[PDB]
């Protein structure tokens, strides 16, 4: 019958084969009648210099809009025919082209990806569609709050770091770039082993490989002219960022201290902390006077509209942090408690709280891993990360690995006396000035 | 074991209730208990009519303590006329307290 | 535009004796404290002149 | 096929004691906002946007 | 890696249970109850109830419920369509045993403390105001009140004036009644089925037969136009449609999927929509034109749903209905018919595939049809649909009386007929 | 008064002991430094303010 | 909007040990 | 009120120079104080917590 061990071993593992041009292939055999083909290209926003800051977003917005093989309306009508849900996005660091689709269409789907990534046709009228749409879209993105807050957070916590600039990039840079340089972007970044083929489902692995072989074999691997990107272990500034805007109905805020990179052993216990802080939102009947302690007081005195703990991790470095919406008169108040929570994690972190956070974490994993697309993505990102699909038995051995001593140590190594990087979009006015904010990172009692 | 001795026990419960001053105040035993945070919330557990009753009765009692005249004994709360509608609410409160705290320490 | 309420100079006193609510039932016993206050003021003014010559 | 999700239209709200109070149904999206003029509602004691239930590391 | 042990009980309660190797142990206890069961006299007992899911039970303090959730790491959520409320709980396989009892204990007989109820009457305001934050939503609870006499015209949420006047007693009514043990149907998953009957019987004995379940509610032509300041009116036009589970309803499905359920190309285009191509050629871009169709067990409501500029919404809704007429002309290429059938299959495959859509699906047929089924049979009956029967459904939507709704600027958004 | 008792409280005091015990040592030695206490100054090789 | 905002230079105010854009801050938290 | 008696007793002893009979009255006065405040009254209030069945 049902037991945790079946939850452990019922999951099949991916294979990791590789092409001549270095493209690697992986796909768990999920025995799933539907399948989501995927290629998570490793190119991303942090890579480009300021000259071509938004190029990945541009290509993101014109992959299917024009391909060299067939007119884009033909490919469009094709996907409309197949009934497959095509999809694509781009993080700061993981550009992604993947097609949710039927297993029956699979060879058509993969070659269709070959039609996408390997080549694109760029009508200057189509490029004009790119430009006028995005230039009309910027203003819409300004209208959004959360993104703009995190945009300041990345724009300030890192500053001179390549990672700091906006993914879409500058309003002016976008109304400038040449078609040719875009092709240059494609030709310097969109090549293996940056690409990582994946498609968990009922797809048969060997057929997937053989199918890849007919298309992506053509794809380049050698870098042009021996030009070769190299990276930095980028510095983390602690500068605070305080945008105001009084006319906006609510203050809207995110704090973030420096975190571990997207390949760091301590990230799992840190994830537990995200549960330990326990995120909140206005809708819940789960708050009232319960939930997590900060969520509790936020629900008790109607502090927070909502707040969300988060643990972003880029390959070099992460960002431990929190994000609350807030009424003007309680701005400091949520803060007044929030930093304490970090110190609460420092000294006197009860193991009961620890197991609470671990359980919520495990639930977060299993909840993430439902469905085809999410796990195709897991295959599509874990390889870029550690490599590996990093199996859940390992993750949960690693969750059992955590102890309150280790928790207090890591929290000490990040929360206990460390310079905050804070960003706000409000109006903010109640919010304490940096030192005062900085004052809270260390208890006077300890 | 115990039998009619208990009858004597509620006997002195009755007589000492007479000995109690609030008996002469026309005040229910619920009326006299101190408003600790538990008790306040217990008052806010109350249905509106019992609220307005405890309110107005305590008010008349205070008015009589201001003009310093005692109630007529005819108007005394009788030992058997009284209700005890704070008690369930109270027991709820303490149980919630023990629950939240034993949950806390564990 | 109350000269009492609006004007800060005396507002604490409006917070104090001028218009603090107090229970309808109070014996002489609660008056005793204020008596003690007046006695204290008298101890000051008396001890003061004492020092004026002592 | 009688599930509302299989026949886009009527709402199937899923309010909860833990996860953010998700609700609503298509009423198709995405390609609406991209064409010019589409402010999207913002901040009136608003519940958190985007929502994150699929965390990893 | 299995098919479920489908159930009936002498007291009646489906307990489907798809045993799996899947870690995400879950159950989704269901109720046939919803907003439709109420009349004008007591709107919104429903929504306050769905929020009353958080309340203390006879079996546990609300403290012990909320703590009992978060500590184990498991969690709960409440789906509640008009046709069915749907309690749901999710967790680890060795941890389901306690949590399952919670929802049982949740669905047992929680006391409806008056202070707690007035306290959640606070929650009602926020939760309603944020639920309707969507411009689309502004049409939908509206639109159902536009095309219906009562039950299906009921709002999922109590109107704000009703809120304080919503009472615990009405909750006692709707719970003591419509929450029938028969109407309800548990849907286990990661747990083995036979044990699921066991603990369920702790509660399954509760509650007597049926409930009021009257007032079928029937179509009316009534226009509703709220008028707001939005630049982008979202006009929608609907004739009543056959529903549900009828082959004709399948024809409505093929019909709307000719338009498409929604875009398949994010940050792109959707040419396979027929009406959208019909309008965009005649109208400047800032709009959307898309399929819509209510499909209640009692009745359905097919119609165009049309996001639009207030400057020229009428050109959009007219060109769209013109295209619908073009299908109703008998004027139909068969290519996009089969393509639409393929869309039927695809969308159904995805909606089935995710565990949420899977379980909600399984309950959605089990609550009414009472028949657990592999999807492939559904694919067979859905590919069985006649190509001309599409022309039939088009003829019906052109035929039936047309309730219309379009909250927004209402500058140039002409009433149905006149 | 019984609330002070508890499974976390034992662990909690266990945790807080180093910080507050350190203060006592700091407070004690500092207080000796402030009153310029005698007999311990006998025991210091360096700080003998006495000849 | 959120795009065209930028952080103007502070390097002249920065400590020499963190003055460059490549180095770890955490390496310098101790000395600083 | 018995405590009132104990304290006034301490005053009247306070006028009285140290003497044996007042030594016995001395320790008796002290112990009387201790038991009157520290212990007795709360136990009484417990007893009427029973009588009032609090
Ligand atoms: C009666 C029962 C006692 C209860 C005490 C509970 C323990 C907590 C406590 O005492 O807080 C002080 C403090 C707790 O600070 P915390 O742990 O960081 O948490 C406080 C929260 O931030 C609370 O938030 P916060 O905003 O209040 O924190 C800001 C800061 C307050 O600092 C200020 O802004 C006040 C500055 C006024 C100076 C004006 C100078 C004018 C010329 O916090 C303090 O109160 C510490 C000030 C240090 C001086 C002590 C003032 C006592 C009056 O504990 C100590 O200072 C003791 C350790 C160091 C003292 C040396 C002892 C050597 C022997
Ligand atoms: C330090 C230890 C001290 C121990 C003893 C303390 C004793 C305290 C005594 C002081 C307390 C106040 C005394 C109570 C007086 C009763 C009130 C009486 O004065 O009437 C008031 C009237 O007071 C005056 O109107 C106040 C304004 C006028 C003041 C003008 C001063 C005139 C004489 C001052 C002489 C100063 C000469 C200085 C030359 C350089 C109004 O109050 P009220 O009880 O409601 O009367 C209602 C009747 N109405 C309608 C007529 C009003
Ligand atoms: C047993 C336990 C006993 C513990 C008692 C501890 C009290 C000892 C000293 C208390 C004096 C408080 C004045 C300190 C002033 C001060 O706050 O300086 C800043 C510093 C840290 O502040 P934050 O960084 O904001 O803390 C945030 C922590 N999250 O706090 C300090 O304790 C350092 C003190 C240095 C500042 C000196 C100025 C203090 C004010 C002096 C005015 C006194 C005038 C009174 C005169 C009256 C004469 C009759």
């Amino acid at each position: 019958t049902a037991t945790y061990a079946q939850a452990l071993q019922s999951v099949p593992e991916t294979q990791v084969s590789q092409l001549d041009n270095g493209l690697r292939v992986a796909s768990e055999q999920s025995s799933q009648p539907t399948c989501t083909v995927g290629v998570w290209i490793d190119a991303g926003s942090r890579y480009e210099n300021e000259k071509n800051n938004g190029a990945g977003y541009f290509v993101e917005h014109l992959a299917f809009k024009g391909t060299k093989n067939r007119p884009g309306s033909a490919l469009e009508k094709e996907v409309e025919s197949m009934g497959a849900h095509l999809n694509a996005y781009s993080t700061r660091e993981h550009t992604a082209y993947y097609i949710k689709a039927l297993s029956k269409d699979l060879p058509k789907a993969v070659e269709l990806l070959a039609d996408i990534v390997q080549n694109c046709s760029l009508e200057d009228s189509q490029i004009e569609k790119e430009r006028d749409v995005i230039l009309q879209e910027l203003q819409e993105n300004d209208s959004s709050m959360r993104d703009v807050v995190f945009d300041y957070l990345h724009a300030t916590a890192f500053q001179g770091t390549p990672l700091a600039q906006s993914v879409e990039g500058p309003s002016e840079n976008v109304r400038k770039l040449s078609r040719a340089d875009l092709t240059e972007y494609v030709s310097q970044h969109y090549k293996a082993p940056r690409m990582v083929l994946a498609a968990a489902g009922g797809v048969e692995h060997r057929q997937l490989l053989d199918l890849a072989q007919k298309h992506f074999s053509s794809l380049s691997g050698t870098y042009v002219e021996d030009a070769v990107p190299a990276f930095t272990p980028c510095r983390f500034t602690g500068s605070e960022i305080r945008h105001r805007d009084d006319a906006l109905p609510l203050a809207h805020v995110a704090i973030a201290v420096e975190g571990p990179g997207w390949a760091n052993p301590d990230n799992v216990p840190l994830q537990v902390a995200n549960a330990i802080i326990g995120h909140y939102d206005s809708t819940y009947g789960g708050g009232t006077h319960m939930s997590s302690t900060l969520a509790s007081v936020a629900a008790t005195r109607k502090l927070c509209q909502s707040f969300q703990t988060f643990n972003i991790c880029y390959a070099e470095t992460g960002l431990l942090g929190a994000h609350f919406v807030c009424d003007n008169m309680s701005i400091d108040d949520m803060m007044f408690f929030l930093q304490g929570q970090w110190m609460r994690l420092c000294t006197s972190a009860t193991e009961s709280e620890v197991v609470r956070g671990k359980n919520i974490l495990r639930n977060a994993l299993v909840s993430h891993l439902d469905g085809t697309t999410p796990v195709c993505e897991d295959i599509g990102r874990s390889l870029l990360t550690y490599g590996r699909r990093i199996p859940l038995a390992e993750w949960e051995s690693r969750i059992a690995e955590v102890d309150a001593s280790v928790v207090r140590e890591v929290c000490s190594k990040y929360f206990y006396d460390q310079c905050p990087a804070v960003a706000g979009l409000g109006p903010i006015e109640q919010l304490p000035d940096y030192n005062r904010i900085r004052s809270g990172m260390f208890w006077l009692r300890f | 074991a115990v039998a009619a001795s208990s009858k004597w026990l509620e006997g002195i419960r009755k007589w000492y209730y007479n000995a109690a001053g609030f008996n002469k105040l026309g005040l229910m035993r619920d009326d006299t208990i101190y408003e600790d945070d538990d008790v306040k919330e217990a008052i806010r557990r109350l249905p509106e009519n019992l609220y307005n009753d405890r309110v107005f009765r305590i008010k008349r009692a205070l008015d009589l303590t201001m003009r310093q005249q005692i109630l007529p004994k005819e108007q005394w709360t009788k030992y058997e006329e009284d209700k005890f509608y704070l008690e369930p609410y109270l027991k709820e409160v303490i149980r919630e307290r023990k629950e939240r705290e034993e949950w806390a320490k564990k | 535009t109350n000269i009492r309420k609006s004007h800060p100079l005396m507002k604490i006193i409006n917070n104090a004796f001028i218009d603090l609510p107090a229970p309808s039932n109070i014996s002489s016993w609660w008056n005793f404290g204020s008596l003690l206050g007046i006695c204290l003021i008298l101890q000051i003014l008396t001890g003061l002149f004492l020092a004026m010559h002592y | 096929m009688l599930s509302v999700a299989s026949r886009s239209g009527p709402f199937a709200p899923v309010l909860s004691a833990t996860s953010r109070g998700v609700a609503g149904a298509l009423r198709p999206l995405v390609q609406a906002a991209l064409p010019a003029t589409s402010e999207s509602p913002v901040l009136d004691a608003k519940r958190s946007f985007l929502c994150r239930e699929s965390l990893s590391g | 890696p299995q098919d479920l042990e489908f159930t009936r009980l002498p007291n009646g309660l489906v307990i489907a249970s798809l045993e799996n190797y899947a870690p995400a142990s879950r159950i989704g206890l269901f109720i046939k109850a919803g907003s439709r069961y109420e009349d004008s006299n007591n709107l919104g007992t429903s929504h306050l109830l769905r929020l009353a899911s958080s309340l203390t039970t006879k079996g546990a303090s609300s403290f012990k419920i909320t703590r009992g959730i978060e500590a184990v790491g498991g969690k709960l959520s409440v789906t509640s369509t008009r046709e069915s409320m749907a309690y749901t709980v999710e967790c680890l396989r060795d941890d389901i045993e306690i949590l399952m009892e919670f929802l049982l204990n949740v669905t047992a007989a929680p006391e409806f403390r008056r202070w707690e109820v007035a306290a959640l009457q606070s929650q009602l305001r926020i939760d309603k105001a944020v639920a309707f934050q969507n411009p689309q939503a502004q049409v939908l609870e509206n639109l159902h009140a536009a095309a219906y006499r009562n039950a299906l015209a009921n709002s999922l949420y109590c109107p704000d004036y009703r809120i304080g006047k919503v009472t615990p007693d009405q909750l006692h009514y709707y719970v003591q009644n419509h929450f029938t043990s028969a109407r309800m149907a548990l849907i286990g998953l990661g747990v083995s089925h036979p044990v699921l009957k066991q603990v369920a019987e702790r509660f399954l004995n509760m509650r007597g037969g049926l409930g009021l379940s009257g007032a079928k509610a029937k179509y009316r032509g009534g226009e509703i136009r709220d008028q707001n300041g939005d630049s982008l009116v979202h006009a929608a036009l609907v004739a009543e449609s056959a529903a549900t589970g009828s082959a004709e309803a399948n024809a409505f499905s093929v019909l709307q999927h000719v338009l498409g359920a929604g875009p398949h190309v994010k940050r792109g285009s959707n040419a396979t929509s027929s009406l959208y191509q019909a309008v965009a050629k005649g109208v400047h871009q800032p709009f959307d034109v898309s399929a819509f169709n209510a499909s209640y067990s009692d009745s359905g409501l097919f119609g165009i749903y049309t996001i639009s500029q207030a400057a020229s919404a009428g050109d959009v809704i007219k060109s769209a209905y013109d295209q619908v007429k073009a299908i109703a002309q008998g004027n139909l290429s068969n290519t996009d018919v089969q393509a639409a059938k393929n869309k039927l299959k695809a969308g159904y495959l995805m909606s089935v595939e995710s565990s949420e859509g899977f379980l909600d699906e399984v309950g959605s047929q089990a609550l009414v049809a009472g028949s657990y089924m592999q999807p492939s049979t559904v694919l067979q009956q859905i590919d069985s649909v006649a190509d001309a029967d599409v022309i039939n459904a088009a003829k019906k939507f052109v035929s039936g009386r047309k309730s219309m709704a379009a909250s927004g600027n209402l500058g140039h958004t002409p009433f149905v007929d006149e | 008064l019984s609330r002070f008792l508890g499974p976390r409280y034992r662990e909690l005091a266990r945790n807080w002991i180093p910080t507050a015990s350190m203060w006592g040592a700091v407070g004690a030695v500092g207080l000796v430094w402030a009153t310029d206490w005698r007999l311990i100054l006998d025991w210091v090789p360096y700080i003998n303010g006495k000849f | 909007s959120h795009t065209d905002i930028r952080v103007p230079d502070f390097s002249d105010y920065r400590r020499a040990e963190v003055l460059d854009s490549t180095k770890s801050s955490k390496e310098s938290s101790d000395a600083r | 009120w018995m405590l009132v008696a104990d304290l006034i007793t301490l005053t009247w002893i306070g006028g009285q120079p140290v003497e044996h009979p007042f030594i016995i009255i001395g320790q008796l006065a002290s112990i009387l104080y201790f038991l009157i405040i520290l212990v007795l009254m709360p136990i009484t209030s417990i007893i009427e917590n029973n009588l009032l069945k609090w």
